[PDB]
């Protein structure tokens, strides 16, 4: 029953502001000091602020003091965090961490998943998925190659199953990258028996939650 | 503000050696020194604080020591899933500093990729730029070297790579490998090939294919 | 010091609060830089059957964060301390899962150097735990006292 | 806060200790130099009815003597401070021959600013005198209590 | 009942050390800080050390600190001063003081009549007592006056008394005077009626603790 | 070091008038300053401490006051053994220290004194030398004139004078000439005469013998 899960990360403009919560259970929320911590783009970590069971006691770091502030809400089991004057430095993943001591004690034993910020001017944009036709070379040892290529979106991230969670194994999503466009591209590629080529039906379904738009594509050879 | 300075960086053990990262204060800090635990696209693990306490919960074989401005986190018997980032963070002054992170990932027997090469998609050419992709699957060590050549001319700054995680059973990875051009471009060719190289590989491997 | 009987020491484990304490002297308490001011947070028993001590004290204008090992004894509930002085821990009585009564004493004199203090499980103010200890006391020579509150327990050395 | 009733002024007058003292905020005695941490010496009636009262406490690295007037009011054993803050002053309960115990609060801050005292005739620990006290404290908000020896109350600022 | 009574004063050679002692009794010794004060010839008063009541708190004046040392026995109510290598500075009436409280307070409610200490190099001599007969002239209101001489002696003090001590009223003891042989010289009178100069009887009584010689002498018409 | 300086350093008063001494510290003494009284050979007497407090068993007439560095001991209806020295003493810091003093005197209507003259007693002639000794009783002021004429001739040097306190009662004082002279030079005369001068009289009064 113990959990910590955050929410209210999104695309947030330069200078607007933006509100995080993170909401508690599984513990008395009131007996123990909250923090959260977050972590930029492919980088480490970066404590940004505390708070006491109580509330009444808080701390910030420097590259957010005065824009940032920390509260929590002891009925609720609610901890926030509001982000005022968003600078582009504060793209990050916003983790919700619980610590062992009323106090911000300074270790914390409990986390949640985090909450992705990018702020940026620009607009949120749908991806297209192309379909990764399994090339001729299908007999490559009785199992064949295919996936999908899930193009030109923004921001992140971008979910993608196959055959709506049915399968798994084999399954290769790769790691969105940057293009010059500044837009993100992704691919994702899966193995299976070419055998299966004929009666079998493989597709692949992304969603991008930000673009608010599911999609649903079939790899055929 | 206490600068915290890992090391190693990264390092690739095999699984079973002990491992030991160590970690140093720009000041003393008393033992208020903790470990966590990171897994891609998961929540950290406090692994160890007070510097030396275990935290509930945490195998044994992790163990922590250290005192003043030196202090180290040590792996026994390194498990296939013992593979992550490792950050130290010290609470003794704020703002609280966390350490630039140790990238552990675990040591296997060479494994040649299966490669395969993918046309643009008909409905992407359809709209004035082409994507030609090409997959590196299952292999180790994850240095690779891939090479694109249209028309047996070779290519640079016109394909982007990917590497996805070390598989977290068969420790592998998996590499993709794209090349952009303008839907014109594309035509002015046929001739696609992705030659690749590998440690696993006494000779480059080719896929191609023609429009 | 009539201690309390056999002590299980697998249950003391885990997260404590110093609500109130005591000594016998009034310097070892009487300001917040004390020699016996010490703050217990965790209690870590090891497997030979001693227990590991996280606690917080002054020291020379800043709080500090200390690592004590109380070995035990051929004595029922009472370790002891290999520091100097050899500072001697007695439990007086617990519950495990609220409350926990112990004392200290430094062999070298143990008239000028007994503290004893309420530990609790929870950052909570436990009045009948308090009464306990009110209570164990009125037998002893103390001749000073602190009880804290849910907001000072926020601080790693006591507001 | 149900304080002593009819009291006479003129049977307090003489020579007193301060032997223990407590307060609601452990800051207010907390170190030597605190701000209700004082010390009574001499209770000299006025002909209109008040109260001077001798007295020495800390201030600045140093103990100093100072002479106070409490002023009686429309309340049986109450007397007031024209101090800032207005403190005031409560007698408990007094046997005049050999005990006396009283509470000083600050009107502006009637709930941290709470201290009170068991005061004496003669320099020597009355037991049955400091159990009134802490029979009387028992239902008072007290974080933080001092009791003293009589090689301690041979100092002006107490040792 | 309550008094305080010094002893130990006499003459003492540069150098040497002596002890006085002061008894107290009226009252409850350990509850009261004692001090000594001291008053040089024809000069003002003069804090010398004081003592707490249980006695661990000493203090003393930098012109006699290391010479001088205070003590006390809470058991026979004895106040002690022990002063050692003793300069001629230190020639003065040695007062025993009272503190008001258990510690040195500061202000003493009840002192003693004080102990002459000289500290010279002379030798003690004893006085020679000389009858001041009543002249022919003791038909000057029908009251006579005669006395005693009490000549050459050294050092001080020499307490005179008449018939015992039961002759107070009339009697006027003199100040001694320092002889150009540098040996004291003091006179003590006394006015009676000269209408009982032939029933009563008539004695001074002069007595030199120093030189450790009592003496009687009668002043006859 | 606190310098107490009192004033005046000596008083003369009628009995009856109020009286008002005053004692200045060398820096601020807080209201830690006492007074005690000192008469003649007996025990000084605490009169007033913390500035104000009055010693019990202390008459009401003797007040105390004052603050910081400026105190003041008042005597209100003057007694004829209200006559003594009086010392402030600050408490404030060591060393503790004392004023120099007041010296206070009672005032009296004049009184002239009773002489008297006393031969050298036969047992002390008989040792070497002789004391011719001559007393002035119960006068006042305290100023007196003695002279000492062998066969009508002056003296110097051979007599000293002592006096007494002044009386707790009739405020008066007693003097005391001793003439000193070999028991060769007392033989070499016969007219042995002591001319005393007083306020208190009109003309100088001559009492003598002869051998
Ligand atoms: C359920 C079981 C619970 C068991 C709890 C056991 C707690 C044991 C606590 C031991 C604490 C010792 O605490 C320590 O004592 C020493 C004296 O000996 C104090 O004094 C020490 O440091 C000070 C400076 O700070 C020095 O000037 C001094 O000479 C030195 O002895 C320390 O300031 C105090 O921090
Ligand atoms: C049985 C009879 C018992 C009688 C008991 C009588 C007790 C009398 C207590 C008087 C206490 C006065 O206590 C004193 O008050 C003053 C305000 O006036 C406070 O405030 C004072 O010091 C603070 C700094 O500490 C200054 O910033 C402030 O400007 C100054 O006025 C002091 O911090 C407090 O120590």
């Amino acid at each position: 029953q113990v959990s910590l899960r955050e929410s209210g990360g999104g695309l947030v403009q330069p200078g607007r502001s933006l509100r995080l919560s993170c909401t508690a259970s599984g513990f008395t929320f009131r007996h123990h000091g909250m923090t959260w911590v977050r972590q930029a783009p492919g980088k480490g970590l970066e404590w940004v602020a505390s708070l006491s069971g109580s509330g009444t006691k808080t701390h910030f770091a420097d590259s957010v003091k005065g824009r940032f502030t920390i509260s929590r809400d002891n009925s609720n089991n609610t901890l926030y965090l509001q982000m005022d004057n968003v600078r582009d430095e504060d793209t990050a993943i916003y983790y919700c961490a619980k610590a062992k001591r009323v106090g911000a004690t300074g270790y914390f034993d409990l986390w949640g998943r985090g909450t992705l910020v990018t702020v940026s001017s620009a607009s949120t944009k749908g991806p297209s998925v192309f379909p990764l036709a399994p090339s001729s070379k299908s007999t490559s040892g009785g199992t064949a190659a295919l996936g999908c290529l899930v193009k030109d979106y923004f921001p992140e991230p971008v979910t993608v199953s196959w055959n709506s969670g049915a399968l798994t194994s084999g399954v290769h999503t790769f790691p969105a990258v940057l293009q010059s466009s500044g837009l993100y591209s992704l691919s994702s590629v899966v193995t299976v028996p070419s055998s299966s080529l004929g009666t079998q039906t493989y597709i692949c379904n992304v969603n991008h939650k930000p673009s608010n738009t599911k999609v649903d594509k079939k790899a055929e050879p | 503000d206490i600068v915290m300075t890992q090391s190693p960086s990264s390092l690739s053990a095999s699984v079973g050696d002990r491992v030991t990262i160590t970690c140093r204060a720009s000041q003393g800090i008393s033992s208020r020194l903790a470990w966590y635990q990171q897994k891609p696209g998961k929540a950290p693990k406090l692994l160890i604080y007070a510097a030396s306490s275990l935290q509930s919960g945490v195998p044994s074989r992790f163990s922590g020591s250290g005192s003043g401005t030196e202090f180290t986190l040590t792996i026994s018997s390194l498990q296939p899933e013992d593979f992550a980032t490792y950050y130290c963070q010290q609470y003794h002054s704020y703002p609280w500093t966390f350490g630039q992170g140790t990238k552990l990932e675990i040591k296997r027997t060479v494994a040649a990729p299966s490669v395969f090469i993918f046309p643009p998609s008909d409905e992407q050419l359809k709209s004035g730029t082409a994507s030609v992709v090409c997959l590196l699957n299952n292999f180790y060590p994850r240095e690779a070297k891939v090479q694109w050549k249209v028309d047996n001319a070779l290519q640079s700054g016109n394909s982007q790579e990917s590497v996805t995680e070390q598989d977290s059973k068969d420790s592998t990875y998996s590499l993709s490998s794209t090349l952009t051009l303008s839907k014109a471009d594309y035509e002015k060719h046929k001739v696609y090939a992705c030659e690749v190289t590998h440690q696993g590989l006494s000779s480059p491997v080719t896929k191609s294919f023609n429009r | 010091t009539q201690t309390m009987k056999g002590l299980d020491i697998q249950k003391v484990a885990g997260t404590w609060y110093s609500l109130a304490m005591a000594a016998s002297d009034i310097s070892l308490l009487d300001a917040q830089s004390a020699p016996l001011r010490v703050y217990v947070e965790e209690l870590k028993p090891t497997p030979e059957g001693d227990l590991e001590i996280l606690l917080q004290k002054w020291e020379n204008g800043e709080c500090a964060q200390k690592k004590i090992i109380a070995e035990k004894t051929k004595i029922p509930a009472v370790f002891k301390i290999d520091a100097l002085n050899e500072n001697k821990v007695l439990v007086l009585d617990t519950d495990y899962k609220k409350y926990l009564l112990f004392c200290m004493e430094n062999s070298a004199e143990p008239e000028q150097s007994l503290a004893c203090q309420c530990l609790v499980r929870t950052p909570e103010v436990d009045d009948e735990a308090l009464e306990k200890f009110d209570k164990a006391l009125k037998a002893l020579p103390m001749h000073i006292r602190l009880s804290f509150n849910p907001t000072q327990l926020e601080e790693q050395c006591h507001i």
